[PDB]
Formats: C-alpha cells, structure tokens, sequence
C-alpha cells in the first residue's frame, strides 16, 4: 500500500573474464615457444659438426662446378674436340680419340685435342681454385673380358704409354709451344697408368678409348705438403720407347 | 635498451629455488589472510544469526511491546542495530483506548524484515565479499608470475654451446621448469580451496539470514493500509445513513416538540380566557 | 634450500598414477555429492511444485473460506508453511454483514504470490545454488591441478644423463603426461556433465515454480485499493450533495410545522374568540 | 594399480578416427536440439508477438469495453492468457452514470503491462535461457575433451625405442591429435555460432517484447491514485465550506421564517383585538 | 571411414600461409562488423542523450505547460515517444482554480525516470550488447583454431630423416610457427581492441543515460501522496473542531432569534392591552 | 602470398628489444590511467563519504529546520547534490501551527536514503566500473600479444643459411623468448596489483557509502502514510460518534429554549390578566 | 507511493561462463606438451643417428683392421720377407721389391713371394670382412726421379705387366695351382694402376719397388651388379706379352 516507487536496482552488470583463464593460456604459449626454441637450439646444437661439415662439402662442389665449368668454356671457345663432363670430371675425345683394333696411336684429331687440353687444363690448375683443389690427372684405361686377357693388357698400358709419349715427347708439337715450367708442370699433375673393365655401355668399340679423369682433394685432406715430391731440371730431350713405325 | 639487459641480469640473478618459496609463502599469507578476515568472520556470523533467530523464534508468544523491548535489546551490533531500528520504523503500532488510554494492541509489519536485514548490509559488506570472491584470480596470477620467473631463470641459464652440452642443458631447464610448475601448482591448488570454502560460506550464510528474516517476519501481519481503506470506506457508508437518520429524529423530535408547545399554548390561553371571563 | 628440496622430493616422490587416481575418485566425490545434494533434491522440487499445483487447480472454484483451510492444510513443509503464512498475511478478506454477521465474501489480492513463494526461498537455497554454480570451475581447476603435477612427476624423472638410458625417461615421461592428461579429461567431462544437470534441473525448476504461482495468483484477484480510493471519493461527492438535500429538506420539514403551529394558534383565537362573544 | 592401465589401454584402443566422429556428431546432435527448442521456438514468439502488436494497435480508437473484449478475445496462448488476466486484474475500471445506469467510461492502468508479460513469464521460461546460454561452454568443453582424448591415444602408443619407431610414433600422435582437433574446431566454431544465434535471438525477443508492452501500456492510463487523493483533498476543502455556508443559510431561513411567523400571530392579534372591540 | 581419411588429407595438405590469412580475414570482418553494429551506433547514442539533456536542461526555468509542451514536441519525433507518454503520465498535475478556470500550478513526480527511459531500452537492445560483450570471445576462439592447426601443420611437415636433414626441417618448422603466431596475435589484438573499444563506450553510454535521465528527474518533484494524506489528516481535525463550533453557533442564534421573537410577543400582547383599555 | 610477406617484413622489421619496451611502457601507462581515474578517485570518493557521515552524525540532535540547511549546504558534487535534492524532496515534512505560523516539527523519510544516493549512482558511474573490471584482461592480453610479436621477429629473422648464422639466428630466438617472458610477467604483475587495488578500493567504497546511507537514514523515520491512515480511521469513528452526541445535545438544548419560550410565554400572559383584571 | 513493499526480488540471472579463454588454454596445454614430447624425441632420435653413423664408421674400421691384421698374420707364418702396413692398408716387399737399371722382374725371392701372396688375398676376400669391405688391389710402380721420365715410365709399366703376367700366364705355378673360381676372383681382385715417382733419402734400392695395396668400400658406398663385371670361364690359356730377349 506505501511502497517506494523510487528504490532502484542494480543494472545487469556482467562480470569480467576471469583472469586466471587468459593468464594459463599465456602461461601454456610462454611454455610451448620455450619447448619449440629449446628444440630448435638443442637440433641446431647437436648437428652443428654435421651442418659445418655439410657447408663445407657444398662449398667444395660450388668450387669444382665453377672450375670445371671453367675449364669446359675454354675448350668450347678453343677445339670443338674436347667436351668435358662435370657431372663426373672426364674430359672426352670421342671421335678423335677412337682406337682401331690392335694398333695404340691415334689419328691427326686425337693429338691435336689432347697437346691443345693440356695446356688449358694446366692453366686451370695454376688457379686458386686449382691451387687449393686440384690433384693429379689419371689416364683411364679401358679392356674388354672378351679373349687374352694380357693382350688387351698390353695393349691398354702401350695406349696409356703413347698417350704419355705424345704428351713428352721430343719434335712434338706441344713442345714449341711449352716453356720449362710448363713442362715440370705436366711431369708433375699427370701419371700414366690404370686399367678397368665395365659394361655400362652397347658397343665394344667404345671400349676402345682413352680419357682424362681428374681427381681432387677430400676436405680433410687440405693438400698435405709432405706428399709432394720435386724433379730436376730437364738435361736432355724425352725420347719415346714405343714403336712408332711398328 | 641497455636497461632492459641490465634489468634481465639482475632479475634472472636470483637462485632457481627463491622463486618457489616465495610464491608458496605469499599465496600462504593470502590464504591467511583469507581464512582470518573472511571464514572465521563468516562462522562468527553465520553463529550469530543462529542464536538470533533462537530468541525470535522465543518471543514468538509474548505480547507486542514485550516483544518490542526484547528484539531491541537483543540486537546489539551497529549493523544490526541500524537495521533494527529501521525495521521497528517499518513496523506500524495498532493503539486502542483501553483502560482510559492509549495501549498497543497489535504491531503490523509494513515491509518485509530482508528489506533491512539485508543480505549486503549482514553478509556481502561484513566479509568484503566484493573483494573475496576475486581473491582466487589473484592467488593464480601470483604463481603464474613466479612461473614466468622462474622460466626466465631457467632460460637465461641454458647456453648448449657444445654438441656433448646439449643433455645438460636440456635436463636443467627441465628442472627449472619443474620449480616455476611446482609454484603454480600450489598457487592454483590454494585458489580452488579458497574457491570451495568462499562460495560453500556464502551459501551457508545466504540459508541461515533467510532463516533469520523468516523467524523475524513470522512475528508480525502485513495488510495494514488494505484494512485501513476498508474501514474508511464501511465509515463513509455508515455515515451517510448516520446523516439521513440523524436528521430524521431530529425532525421528528422537533414535531413532537412543537406538538407540545401547541398543547401548552392552547391549556394556557383557555385557564386565561377562564380567569379573565371569571374576573369580568 | 633444503625445505624446499625436501618438498619436491616429497612431491615427486608418488608414484604416477596416484595423480589420476585421486584426481578422478575427489572428482567423482564431488559429482556424487552434487547428485545427491543437488540433482535429487532439485527433482523432488519439482515434483512437490507439479503436486501442490495440481492440488490448488482442483479448488478455483470453492468458496474462498474453503480455499483458505484447504491451502493451509495444503502448505506444511517449512519454507513453503512460511511463505504461505506470508502470502496469507498479503492477502486482504473483503467482509459484509450478511444474516447478522460478518462474513469472508472475497478475498483479494495484495501483492504477486511470487513474492512470498520467490525463486530463491524455495529454489536457490535449498539447493546451495550459491556453491553449485561454482562447481564446474571447482572441477576444471581439479584437473589443471592434477595437469601441473603430473608433468612436474614426468619432468622429474626426465634425468637420462645417458645415451643408453635415454629411452627409458622418454618412456616414463609419455607416461606421466597420459596420466596428467587422463585426469584433465575426466575431470573436464565431469566439469560440463554437472553444468548440463544443474542448469537443466534450474530451468525446470523456475519453471515449475513460475507454474505454481501463476496457479496460486489465479485464485485471488487484485487491485482492491483502487477500489477504496474511487468508494471513497464517489462517497464524498454523494456526502456533499446529500448534505445539501438535507438541509433543504430540513428547512421545508420546518417550515411545515410552523404552518402547522401557525394554524393551531388560528383554531385557538378563534375559540377564545367565540368564547368572549359568548361571554359578551 | 591395474584398474588403471585396464581403463587406459581400453580407452586408447578406440580407433583414432572415432573421436572427431564422437565431437562432431554429439556437437551437431546438442546444436540440432539448440534450433528445434530455442532459435525455432524464439523465431515463433517474435512472430506472434509482432501480430499481437498489430492487434493491439488496432483497438486504440475503441470504446473501453470493446477493446478490453478485444485483448480477452485475443490472448489464448496459456502464458499469455495468465499474464492477461492479471493484467486486467490489475486494470481500475472508472464507472459514471449515465441514464441512471453504472456504465464504463475510462479504464486506467495501475502497474505497467511488463510487470505481467514480464520477460522471465514469456520469453525466458520458454526458450529455457536458464540453460541455453550456457550451452557454448558445453559445446567448448566436449571438444576440449575430444582433443585431450586424441592426445592420449596418441602418447599411449608412443614407441620410444628406435629412430625409426620415434618418427613413426611421432606421425601417429600428430594425426591422432590432428583428428582429435578437427573435431574441436568444429566443436568452437558450433559454439561461436550458438553464441551468435543465442544472443541475437534474445535481443530481438526482448526489443519485440519490449514492443508489444508498450501498446498494451498506450490504451490505458496511469497516475489514477494520485488523481483519486487528491479529489478527496478538494471535496474535504469544499466539505468545510459548504459546512459554514450551509449553517448561515439555514440560520437566515430560521430567520425569514420566524419573521414571517412573528407577522402571522401579530395580524391574527390584530384580528382578536377587532373581534374583542365588536363584542364590547 | 573414407571420408575422414579424405578430409585429413586435404587439411593436413592446406598451405600453411592460408591460415592465417583466413584468420585475418575472418578477424577483420568481425572488426568491421564491431565498428558498424556497436561503435558508431554508441557514438551516436551518446551524442543524442547529450543533445536530449540539453534541451531537458533549457526548460529548468519555465511554466509547467510550456515544459510538458517542450518535452512532448522533443521526445515525440523519436523513438522515445512512448518512453516519454509513460514518464508523462506518471506526472500528477495539480490544478488550481484561478480566474474561473483549471490551470496546472505544479506538475509531481511519483516515480523516477530512469523506470521508463531504461538501460535495456535506450543501450542494451540498439547496441547488442548481450553479443557484444561475447566478441572477444568469438575472437580468441578464431585465434585458437588458426594457431593450433597450423601448428599442427608445422609438426606434420617437421620429420628430420637424417641428422643431415634437421637445418631444412628446422627452418621449414619456423616458417610454419611464424604463420601461426601472425594469426594468433592478430586475433588477440583484435580481441583486446575490441574488449577496450566496447567497454570504454558502454561506461560513457551509461553515464550518460545517467545524466540524461537525472536531468529529467530534476524537474518535478516528488512526495505528493504524503502531501495529500497530511491534508486528509487536517481536513479531518478541522471538520470535527468545525462541526462543534458550528453547533455552538447555531445553538446561539436561536436562542437570540427566539429571545427576539419572545419580545416581539410581548409588545403585540402589550399593544392588545391597550386596544383593550381603549375600548372600555 | 605477396601481401602475406609484405606485412610480415614490415612487423618483424622492428627491433627485437622495442617489443618489451612496448609492452612495458604500455601496461605501465595503462596503470598510471588506472591510478589517475580509478584509484585516487575512489580514496577522494571515500574520504568525502566518512567526512559526510561525520557531518551527518554531528547534526542529529538539531531542529530539522537546521539539519535540512545544514544537509543542503552539505552536499555540492554534482551527484551529490542531484542524490541530495532527490532524497530531499522524497522527505515528507510535517508542519504543525505554532502558534501563528506553519512550523516543521518533524520530517518523515519516505524512502530510503541508497535509493538516492546509490552506488551506481555515486561510486559505479564515477569510478568508471563498467570499464575498469576488465582492464586486468587486457593487460594480461597485452602480454601474450607481446609474446606472439616478439617470436614472430625471432621467426622471420632466422637465418640458416651459414652455421654461426645459424648460432646467431637461435640467440635471438632465445633472447626473444626472454623477453616475452619478461614482458607477460609484467603483464601480469600490474593485472593482478590492479584487480587487487580495484576490488579494495570497491569493496571499501561499498563499505563508506553504506556507512553514510545508514548515517542518513537515521535522521528521519518511515511510516508516515499508515500512520495518516490511522489517524483518518480514527477521525472517521470519531466523527460518526460526535455527529450523534452532537444531535443529541442540539435536540436537549432546543428542548430547553422551548420550555423557556412557553413559560416566558404563561408568565406574559398572566401579566395580561392582571391588565385585563385593572381594566375592569 | 501506492506500490506495495512485498514485490519479486533476484530478478537476475545468471552471467554464463565465457568458455573461449578455457579453450585457448587447454588447447595450448595440449600443444605445450605436444612441443614437449617433438622436442625430446627428436632429440634422441636425432643424437641415436649421429651415434649410429659414427658406431657404424667405427666397426668399419675395425672390421678392415681385423682384416689387415690376420692377412699380416698369415703372410709372417707362409714367408717373413713380407712386409704389411695396416696404418695405410699396403702390403709392400722390404727388400725382394728391388730392382735395378734396365730390369723389369723380380728376383727369385720376389717371384716366390709374389706367387705366395696370392692366395692370402684370395682368402682374405673370401671371409666375411673381404665380402663387407673389400674393394679391388692397384698395383702402383715407384722410380726414381732421374734419367728420362719416358724411360721410366715404360720401365716401370713393364715391371707392372710382367707382375701381372706372373699372376696370370699359364706356365706361371699359380694357373696351375688355383682353380678356375679363383682365377675369376683373382681377375676380379688384381688391377693395374698408374705410376709414382716418390723418390726420397737419395736411395735407388728403395724408390724403384713396386707394392700392392688394398682398397675398402666406403660406409655410403653401394654393392651392385653394376660394377660387379664377370670375367667369362677361361676358354683358352694365356701367353704373357713381353718376350725374353725383351
Ligand atoms: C568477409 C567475411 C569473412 C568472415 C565470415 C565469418 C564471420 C565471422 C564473424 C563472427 C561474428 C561477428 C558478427 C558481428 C556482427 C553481428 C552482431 C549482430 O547481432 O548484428 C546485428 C544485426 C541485427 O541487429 P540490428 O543491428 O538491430 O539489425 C537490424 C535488423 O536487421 C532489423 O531490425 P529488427 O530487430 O526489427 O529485425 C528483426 C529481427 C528479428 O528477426 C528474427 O527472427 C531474428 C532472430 C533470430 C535470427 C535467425 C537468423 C538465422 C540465420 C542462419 C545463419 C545465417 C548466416 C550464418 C553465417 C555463419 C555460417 C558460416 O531480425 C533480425 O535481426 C535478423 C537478422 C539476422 C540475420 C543476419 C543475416 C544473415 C547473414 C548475413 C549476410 C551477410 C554476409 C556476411 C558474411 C557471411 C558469413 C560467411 O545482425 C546482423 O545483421 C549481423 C550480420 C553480420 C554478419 C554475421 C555473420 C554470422 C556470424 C556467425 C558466426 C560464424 C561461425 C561459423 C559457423 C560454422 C559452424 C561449423
Ligand atoms: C570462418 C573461420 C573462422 C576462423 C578460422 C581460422 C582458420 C581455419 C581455416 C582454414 C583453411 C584455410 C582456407 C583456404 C582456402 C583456399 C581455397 C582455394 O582457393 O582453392 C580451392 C581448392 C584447390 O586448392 P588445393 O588443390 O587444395 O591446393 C593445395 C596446395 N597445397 O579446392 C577446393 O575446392 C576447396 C578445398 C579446401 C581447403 C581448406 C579446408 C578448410 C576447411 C575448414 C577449416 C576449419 C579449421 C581447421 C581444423 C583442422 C583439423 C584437422
Ligand atoms: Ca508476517
Ligand atoms: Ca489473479
Ligand atoms: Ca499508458
Ligand atoms: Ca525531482
Ligand atoms: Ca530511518
């Protein structure tokens, strides 16, 4: 009957969020980034030798690309002849350097090719690159399993002599156009000398042929001086002991 | 700047082991704080309003001013007091003439006795309820900034700067972790306790006042006003009759009255008109 | 410190699966606890409230004196006796003077029968609403207690400090975590299972507890002191204007007796009249 | 304890892809039964709240009578047709005379219409808002249950042993996980659509309650106490005067009548002095 | 099941830039949506309440019937209208009679403004603040979908086979982190913006609805029941004194009136004396 | 994305340090805001209520002429004096005439003091409330937004493509996670100091502002309006028992005037016999 | 003043819990311990690969140690001029490994002990280190650094042929010894290689020698048919190439 009409009440006042929930969900972010950067320290740790050592053997086939891409753009500019693979560091001479059955010489091509790769090949090598990567040359040989063994032997070892030969031998063509250095060079970066047998091609005559193979450092090796051996000073002109005439 | 990596070594300083204690010992305080100022109050209150709804429910027959002077010396508390006071205001005394003077008869409740023993005024302000009951959150916050803490520590310690480093390091910043855990598990443990007896202390204190204010209500009768308009209307219709008949009596006393008149008139002039003839 | 190391030692000390164990058998406590305090007790709520409608259905339309005896033989548990006595007191008996005596013709409404029969009285603390609501967020902070302390078990035992042994704390570790996790799960399924039977079992009981008062609100009708207001002011324009009328009235009723005595006073000369001529 | 590796392995022996399955089909079972009994059942009273509006506003040109026949006419949904009759309780019926009859000339209002068609009676007790707001919660936690559910299958079949059974184990715990939060994130977006249906829903309903009050507020006026209270302050004041002026007139009318009568007996006198004279 | 393996495949083959592109999208438009539906629709809210107080605050000074026309002619081109003819309504005017004719002389408050010029009415229902304030919300809910899926993403694609493989995966897990952190601190900034935004515009619209309904509470005054019951009081006191004293005065008029007529008689009966000695 | 990229370029591009500068800085001059308009206003609200409750206490024992301009004078904020005016006019006033003037005697409370000076009125609305409740969320979300932005820079910046590039990319990572850590510390260190000092500071002001409104209520009391009722019953059943004492003396008293008019009358007319007798 | 002071109270419902905050954090809890687990298993298993590799390398090594040192064993228990280096895996010949100007085959101790050799390298291919490891023998010629490197060259080519020769030619003891299976391993096993000139301490006794060396696969390297060619069974004996008046 006297009620107040004038007492008032509260409006809908909702709460707020409630603290302790935004502050676990930053509590369990905080903990979840520590747990990622942890592992990506702890990974990163752990394999550091493994991502040096991996760095680094990218870097030696950046510089063996680079070289060897190098060396193949100076062939491509001088003789058609020689083509280089870097997949697999072979330098060919394909048609020039075919070899007939029983006989070790080549053709005109053949020498004109390899005394025109030696010298650029030696310049490569007298590169920094080639200063800090570049071992000896190998002279591949190449015999079939077909008949003698010790003839295709013989007549792998007497290519691999002629090539040597042709490479040192006095009237040569390489040598008027060599100075001693160069020639200590060649004597030092080049061995004569191996023999294989393989099957990855469908043609015998391709076994009939000579290549070159350079080989290069590991990275552990790092170049061991002591391995280096020297040569005196040549006295007299190289003469070759193959039958030319034959 | 410079600032924030001097600050960063002299905050992440600190032993792992100081962080813990720390939030252990002021979570501790706070729960002390809490069961001093907050449980105990609301036990002393909850005890208070038991014992006086035991003497309301005791005056439940006794006539109304003795009822008076009983409820206003039971309470004495200045809450209560004031509440008091405000509800005997509420409360309408019913007089009657008895014995040549004005007496209570009768004590009318004019509004419900929650509207003074209120829940605000006996329990919410009493235990700062507005404070308390936010008191949880604080206790969660206090161990997650001792976690926080103590994962800065722990992080600004490990550095596996070696491959043969890394299990060290991973096992001692587990360990770190495993402190900042164990502060912010005792926090939030103290904050679902703090939580449980809160709320189960308002419950048991909203219950016992509603059992106070009923006791108190039962005393007294609503329905005044309704009962004074009702007899205001029955002594309007009672009244005009009063009128019509009032004037109706009074007309014919009137008519009786000068029927008398008239009588005495006419005895009076006749005895003249005798003497007169008699002394002619 | 060697206080707080002895207490991660002792932490730590429990064996794994204890942590889900007693986060799952404190959780079901709890759950049970809430069935039978609130969930059974809010069912026979309701049914009380669908039973004491049906009841007052069965008397719209009895004399109101019968209504009256047959509510208060009705409402006999506590809270309800209580509110019906309260409700009573609202409500206002119209009497009129029929045979020689004052009887009950209506009785008329005061205020709503929500007021007395409130959703708090007779809902919210009876079933500790106050706590329950609160109960849910009791359960969550249980399983986050038990997520904390099962992985500082799991970190603890993160130790291998060995290559060969490296399998083994990975092992204990993924096993730690499941535990913290089994009782994280459980505890947050028995989290939102209580939230769906308490705000159920609320919602019915508010509406059954609205039925109910919309049943006892349809027995009484209100607005009486509207009806006093315009009884007496309709009285006091007919006490004017029937005052008016009587003083009319009681001056013609005066004029009318004194024509009367005017004309008795005549017959009376007349008389003496005759009589002196008869004298003469 | 073997209880609890028993319910372990039986619990993570559920394949992986039942656990999205589970969310997503008990989530889309709970939203279903959220359309079919709160967004369905809203969209329902908008509507017969908006006709009923255009009903109301149709009848405020009718006589009183008509109109209140009208809105008896109108309401026959159960809620509505309590809140209706308490409502027109709550209307003062004004009655005048006119050709000596008690006819219905204004009807004023003494609560307003909300009170009546409050917004618990016609929007909250049908929708069963009690329950249906906390409905994103639930849906929230079912998924956060279906995550922690896949986590654990996923850790329980970790095989730390070898490299190879650490990678294999690792993309079985991601999938498991990833199943697991597919069905989680279809239970968070069910819960932000809920939110979104909820709270739009419940606005509207109260803006076209809110609507439908305020025309049944404009047909009837409030303010009739006041009105009535003080009519009774100005029929008390013109009581006093007409009291004062009714006591002259009747003493002036005393007056004229006594004069008139003191006249009468003097002539009359007059006349018995003749007759005396002629008798002598 | 098939299906489930299909959509596994195609979420786990989603490009993990996507995510948080959608993130950001879907969080922009949510924004846009804030902007229109509750922050400009606040501003202009708010300006209007101010603009409605200082109108309110130009008529403090003026004559009732210019303020009510004032007030009328302001709310009555608005959505206020009906707001404005209740609040009126409750307005009692006092008339007094001068010159002959009804005029208002003062104009009563009998119940506050803000009764009819609401929170829910005038804020809550135009700005959707029941949705509103479940925004940042829906926000956070959108962040937390984003980051873990695209976390989970970034787990997926992280399988180092061989140590020689852990620098790639690492960066690639990073990439994939990042994309998730962009989403989620978008989501969250956007949240706390919104909750910042939503909060300080709903305290300004309160306050000013406050002010608003202050000014319109200043006007009339209150209190004029009591007034008319006191007159009541009085009129009742008086009447009583009144009815006594006019008894009283009455009661001495006519004994004056009959002395006089007493006198009048006995100089006509003093004159028939003399007629009578003259006619012997 | 192009535009994806674009945007993290220009985020990351800041200094990893300015992301806990910023987050300092920002939850440092967002509780300065706080201080500045929440804390020193609620201890200047609070130190005016206890002086006003000192006043108001110092003047109870005046004439309420004086306690109403002492009262006045007393409050001059704008909500107080709107609260003061309200209260004030909702007061009822009792004069009585002593001797020649109308006089207070007495001054009668009508409603209680809070619903005036309310704490919406005077503390929520001034105290900004509705705004500074959930200012500790958004300190707590600031932190994890400086979280995700300062890993995001750690993020982009990775660099792996060279192993001390690595090494200097993961010291970042781990000097950003510092610094996140830092700044949710912060962060959550000022949120819970400001919920700490925001609910004392409410809770106190509740406190003083109940203190002052119980302060207020004393000084007047309620139940005016029955006992005006009373009174009127009382007047009424009086003035039916005065109506008939009234007639009854009225009638005895005209009986008296007209016995002495009829002997007045006899003794008149004996003298007239003596004449008549002196005649002859 | 005409409502009544018994009206409805608690007219307030309930605010519901906001539940986005719940799920961040228990989805990041979820997370969190997801980077835990990645975290440590990916350390372990990242740690177990690196120890593997380097456990793998290492019982490499010991199996090719193993291997040097028995096939040592045997050659001090068949003959004592042999002399075996495992620290380089080479087997040289300390003093019967000479030669002189213009001579191009071993003395009578050398050919004794060339022909003894054979069949331990014949066994130590055969057992299971041979089988895990063993790669084919080069045969490397050393002279001096003077007189015409052509001369040399061809000289020391020629002591590598005849060596071979001794291995294979059919009045050779050891064709008449081994069988035809081991004459297809020895084809398998016994290669030629290039030619050295590390010549040192000024001593021509020591420089002009030839020794054999082994060689091992690699821990990456790969076993197939590829590089595994089949000599077809011997249809026709072997006659050495270099005549006597030679
Ligand atoms: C770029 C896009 C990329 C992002 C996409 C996703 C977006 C996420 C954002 C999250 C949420 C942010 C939204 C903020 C704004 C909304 C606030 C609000 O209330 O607005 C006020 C306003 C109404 O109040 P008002 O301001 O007074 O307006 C005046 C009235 O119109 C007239 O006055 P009245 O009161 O007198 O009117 C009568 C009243 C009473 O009538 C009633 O009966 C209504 C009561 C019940 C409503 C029933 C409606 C059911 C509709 C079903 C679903 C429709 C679409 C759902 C979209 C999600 C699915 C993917 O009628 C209504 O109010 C009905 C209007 C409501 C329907 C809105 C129109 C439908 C969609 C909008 C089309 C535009 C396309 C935008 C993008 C689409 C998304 C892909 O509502 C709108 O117009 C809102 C529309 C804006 C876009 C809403 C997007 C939907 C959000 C759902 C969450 C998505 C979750 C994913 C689901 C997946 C599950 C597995
Ligand atoms: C409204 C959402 C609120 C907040 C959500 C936060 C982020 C959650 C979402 C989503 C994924 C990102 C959206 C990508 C849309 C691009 C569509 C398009 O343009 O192309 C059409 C596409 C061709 O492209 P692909 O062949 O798939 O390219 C593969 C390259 N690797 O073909 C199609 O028809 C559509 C294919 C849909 C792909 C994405 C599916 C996402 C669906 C729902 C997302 C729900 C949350 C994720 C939970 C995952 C748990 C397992
Ligand atoms: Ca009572
Ligand atoms: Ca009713
Ligand atoms: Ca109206
Ligand atoms: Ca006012
Ligand atoms: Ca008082």
């Amino acid at each position: 009957m006297f009620g107040n009409a004038f007492g008032v009440k509260k409006r809908r006042s909702d709460e707020a969020e409630k603290p302790f929930w935004i502050s676990y969900a930053d509590l369990m972010t905080a903990m979840m980034v520590l747990f990622l950067v942890v592992m990506v320290a702890s990974l990163s740790s752990v394999t550091q030798r493994i991502q040096r050592a991996e760095q680094g053997e990218k870097a030696r086939g950046q510089d063996i690309s680079r070289l060897c891409e190098r060396l193949e753009l100076h062939a491509r500019n001088v003789n058609k002849n020689i083509v280089v693979d870097c997949h697999d560091n072979r330098i060919s001479f394909g048609e020039a350097g075919r070899f007939a059955h029983n006989q070790f010489f080549l053709n005109a091509e053949g020498q004109k090719a390899l005394q025109d790769v030696v010298p650029l090949v030696l310049e490569a090598s007298n590169s920094e690159e080639g200063k800090k990567w570049f071992k000896q040359i190998v002279i591949e040989g190449f015999t079939d399993t077909d008949g003698s063994y010790l003839y295709n032997l013989h007549l792998s070892l007497q290519r691999s002599e002629w090539v040597m030969c042709s490479l040192l031998d006095s009237r040569s063509p390489l040598q008027k156009n060599i100075s001693a250095e160069q020639q200590l060079q060649i004597r030092k970066l080049f061995l004569a000398g191996g023999v294989s047998f393989n099957n990855a091609k469908e043609s015998k005559e391709a076994s009939r042929r000579v290549e070159l193979r350079m080989q290069f450092f590991g990275l552990k090796d790092k170049r061991d001086k002591a391995d280096e051996v020297d040569f005196p000073p040549v006295v007299n002109k190289e003469v070759c002991q193959l039958v030319m005439p034959l | 700047m410079s600032w924030l990596n001097s600050i960063l070594v002299t905050l992440t300083s600190v032993e792992p082991y100081k962080v813990p204690v720390t939030v252990i010992v002021t979570v501790t305080f706070a729960f002390v704080c809490f069961i001093f100022f907050y449980l105990l109050r609301s036990i002393r209150i909850i005890y208070g309003l038991k014992k006086y709804t035991r003497s309301i429910n005791s005056i439940e027959k006794s006539a109304p001013e003795v009822q008076l002077e009983h409820l206003k010396s039971l309470f004495q508390r200045s809450e209560l007091k004031h509440a008091w006071n405000e509800f005997e205001e509420s409360l309408h005394s019913q007089y009657e003439l008895e014995n040549g003077e004005e007496k209570i008869v009768r004590i009318r409740a004019t509004a419900p006795s929650a509207s003074f023993f209120s829940e605000q005024q006996l329990v919410d302000i009493p235990l700062n309820t507005e404070f308390f009951k936010h008191l949880p959150g604080i206790l969660t916050g206090m161990g997650i900034i001792g976690t926080f803490y103590g994962l800065m520590i722990g992080l600004n310690h490990f550095d596996p700067s070696t491959p043969e480093q890394v299990s060290s390091s991973v096992n001692n910043l587990l360990r770190d972790v495993l402190y900042a855990f164990l502060g912010s598990a005792f926090a939030i443990f103290a904050s679902i306790l703090v939580t449980w007896l809160e709320k189960l202390s308002i419950a048991k204190s909203y219950k016992y006042l509603e059992k106070f204010t009923a006791a108190l209500d039962s005393l007294y009768d609503s329905g005044v006003g309704e009962e004074y308009l009702a007899s205001l209307v029955k002594s309007s219709n009672e009244s005009a009759t009063q009128a019509r008949h009032l004037k109706e009596s009074l007309v014919t006393d009137l008519r009786d009255m000068l029927l008398h008149l008239a009588e005495s008139q006419k005895i009076e002039n006749e005895r003249l008109a005798n003497t007169l003839s008699a002394t002619y």
